[PDB]
RNA sequence: UGGGAGAGGUA
């Protein structure tokens, strides 16, 4: 909210990134990555890898 | 938790068929109470009593009385008698042989 | 937990009302805003 | 472990003790099953007393 | 210590008159910089729901508050959040609980580095408000009399 | 007849087949009979004196300014003087 | 008056069939709406019965399939709001 | 004894290790799928406890294994203080509950009795101070003598 | 994560 916007300019942020759901390899599977294809949606800003 | 409400991976829900059959029985019973309070005509209240009988009989044994009540994906729903009785019933799939 | 017999019989409406804990009076299962 | 109960307005008949042959309601009341089904389907009246 | 009851309501009323004065944006920006970087995060077309004081008395209140509260920006930010913008104490305490770093706690955590609860956050913003009013009050009498 | 039918909507269509459709003029007569019954029940509840005292005291309750002016009157400074 | 326009109820509920509800539930709730239209009908506006009864029957059928058709029930104001945002965006 | 910033650093690492050990016990409360949906839509005001990266957890577990294996009572007090999250007063009262009457020779003429809460709090505090003092230097040496694995490199 | 269908395959 704009109340929290002015107080954000006062104080700052928090972490708020506790739960981690990163993609991991299933057990037993190995081998070299050969292709990474990053599709996105029209509207979301991309990153350096994209 | 014996007629559970399990989700999917894309946010949509995939409930059991018992919740659908219980929803049918509760809706037609509530409509029968509303029709008995509203002083409905004899034809309408008789059809609603017949619908409640059909819904209760479907919940107890779907494929028994008449045409089996099919779900949304054109397949007949699993009642209590279909949960217990059959090749994929409670007895021969979980009580005798367990994982 | 140490029972000698499993007796089956018909169920009176008084016995079914003795099993239960509250009359279910609404078809809707849970909410949609918060899932209580 | 906890059950509920639905309070039915009109008392309906159990389908097991009506359709699993022998019907047990036709065998108790000594009425034919077709006539009992006609009574339950609200097609024909029956007289009690 | 703290103030008495009549001095608390007198200073509270004068600060909300002063807060209604600065909330219009009539404070000259060269006079101070902390209110200048506080008032940039709000729209220019604000509404007026509070009674507004006149010019030079609000000028006197603004010059005395940035002469006594020029050493710290956090307590002054709490003061402008409570009186100038008009936000309540509970919202300020809730945002301070949702932001502040883990601190050492006595008599309830045993020295465990943990986040502060909401109750101690309400208590510390009340203590900050009461300490800022105690720094405001006698210098404000020195400016008035 | 009443045979081996099991679809309840087919039996509903049989039990609704006994009545006939309504013509251009007949439903005005049925609605006139409905309004005649409403007028008869109103003109028989009209002359009951305790019902008249009930409507006057509910008008004292709405004129004492704690109830709204919508849950007791629908239509016909005017209702006030005629109830006076 | 009620048991002479049940064919109107089956004519309205013929189109709402495969919307998540059984065909017999639709005409039953249409009969409820037909009773509510009979009780509040005024004959002095020249219209016969059907132009007044069709709105109430359609309302009862729509309010039946908007509530008793899904487990996760969405209210009718929220589903038209998300439908309006879906049609604009 | 130790100083305060050393105690702060050691207590932070041991609290992380305690929350890592407490994330592996057998008996835990069960929450159904409806409770998970409620927690995912509107969670609690307080979040969970932070864990180690499982290598720091294994290394601190090996350090306390090397130091506190000869003393079962002090290691149990350390586990119930840092993993279970119970305070020192709760551990002292639970020690007062199962306390056995020991022969004391300090106050009075050597009477037999059950020890009170004050001596229980004192021995719990002394055990915790001595345990942290014994853990700290070998934990500092083990964090010092560990090879920092860097990011992957590109050879052509 | 868990449930239900349809198709294919192995013994």
């Amino acid at each position: 909210t704009p109340e929290e916007k002015l107080l954000r300019a006062i104080f700052g942020e928090k972490a708020s990134d506790v739960k981690d759901s990163s993609l991991r390899v299933p057990n037993g599977v190995s081998g070299t990555v050969i292709d990474v294809q990053v599709f996105t949606r029209d509207g979301v800003e991309k990153d350096k890898r994209a | 938790d014996l007629r559970p409400l399990v989700p999917l991976d894309g946010g949509r829900f995939a409930t059991s068929d018992l919740n659908d059959l219980y929803r049918r029985v509760i809706n037609r019973n509530n409509r029968l109470k509303r029709l008995l309070d509203l002083a409905a005509p004899d034809i309408i209240v008789r059809n609603e009593k017949r619908m409640l009988q059909e819904a209760v009989d479907a919940l107890l044994d779907n494929g028994r009385r008449g045409r089996a009540i099919t779900g949304s994906n054109k397949r007949p729903l699993k009642s209590l008698a279909d949960m217990i009785k059959g090749k994929q019933g409670r007895f021969r799939q979980n009580l005798l042989g367990k994982r | 937990e140490e029972f000698d017999a499993i007796k089956i019989a018909l169920a009176s409406p008084d016995m079914i009302r003795s099993w239960s804990f509250g009359e279910v009076k609404k078809p809707e299962t849970i909410n949609y805003r918060t899932f209580k | 472990e906890r059950m509920g109960h639905i309070e039915l307005a009109s008392p309906t008949a159990h389908i097991w003790f009506l359709k699993s042959l022998p019907s047990r309601i036709g065998l108790l009341l000594d009425m034919p099953l077709r006539d009992i089904e006609r009574v339950l389907y609200f097609e024909s009246y029956v007289v009690i007393e | 210590l703290n103030l008495t009851k009549e001095q608390h309501e007198w200073l509270n009323g004068w600060l909300e008159l002063w807060g209604a004065w600065v909330y219009s944006g009539r404070l000259e920006k060269r006079m101070s910089s902390v209110i200048a970087k506080f008032m940039e995060s709000v729209e220019p077309g604000r509404v007026m729901t509070r009674p507004m004081c006149n010019d030079d008395d609000g000028m006197l209140i603004s010059q005395v508050v940035d002469s006594v509260m020029y050493i710290d920006k956090k307590a002054f930010g709490i003061l402008l959040s409570y009186y100038a913008h008009g936000s309540s104490k509970h919202a300020i305490a809730s945002y301070y609980h949702r932001v502040a770093r883990p601190r050492k706690m006595l008599c309830r955590g045993g020295g465990r580095i943990q986040k502060p609860s909401l109750a101690t956050c309400r208590r510390e913003v009340d203590e900050i408000l009461n300490a800022s009013l105690f720094m405001i009050y006698p210098v404000l009498d020195s400016a008035f009399k | 007849e009443i045979g081996r039918t099991t679809d309840p909507v087919r039996m509903y269509m049989r039990e609704m087949g006994t009545v006939e459709l309504l013509t251009r003029e007949g439903e005005i007569d049925i609605a006139k009979r409905i309004e005649d019954g409403i007028n008869q029940v109103q003109c028989s509840v009209a002359e009951y004196p305790e019902a008249i005292t009930y409507l006057l005291e509910q008008y004292d309750r709405v004129e004492a300014e704690e109830a709204r002016l919508s849950d007791l009157i629908t239509g016909f400074e005017l209702a006030r003087e005629k109830f006076a | 008056m009620v048991e002479a326009n049940l064919r109107l109820v089956i004519s309205i509920a013929k189109k709402y069939t495969n919307r998540g509800l059984q065909f017999l539930d639709l005409i039953q709730e249409g009969n409820i709406g037909l009773m509510k239209a009979v009780d509040k009908f005024e004959y002095r506006r020249g219209y016969k019965f059907s132009t007044y009864a069709t709105w109430w029957i359609r309302q009862a059928i729509t309010r039946s399939i908007a509530d008793q058709a899904r487990t996760i029930r969405i209210p009718v104001h929220m589903i038209e709001t998300i439908n309006k945002l879906n049609r604009i965006s």
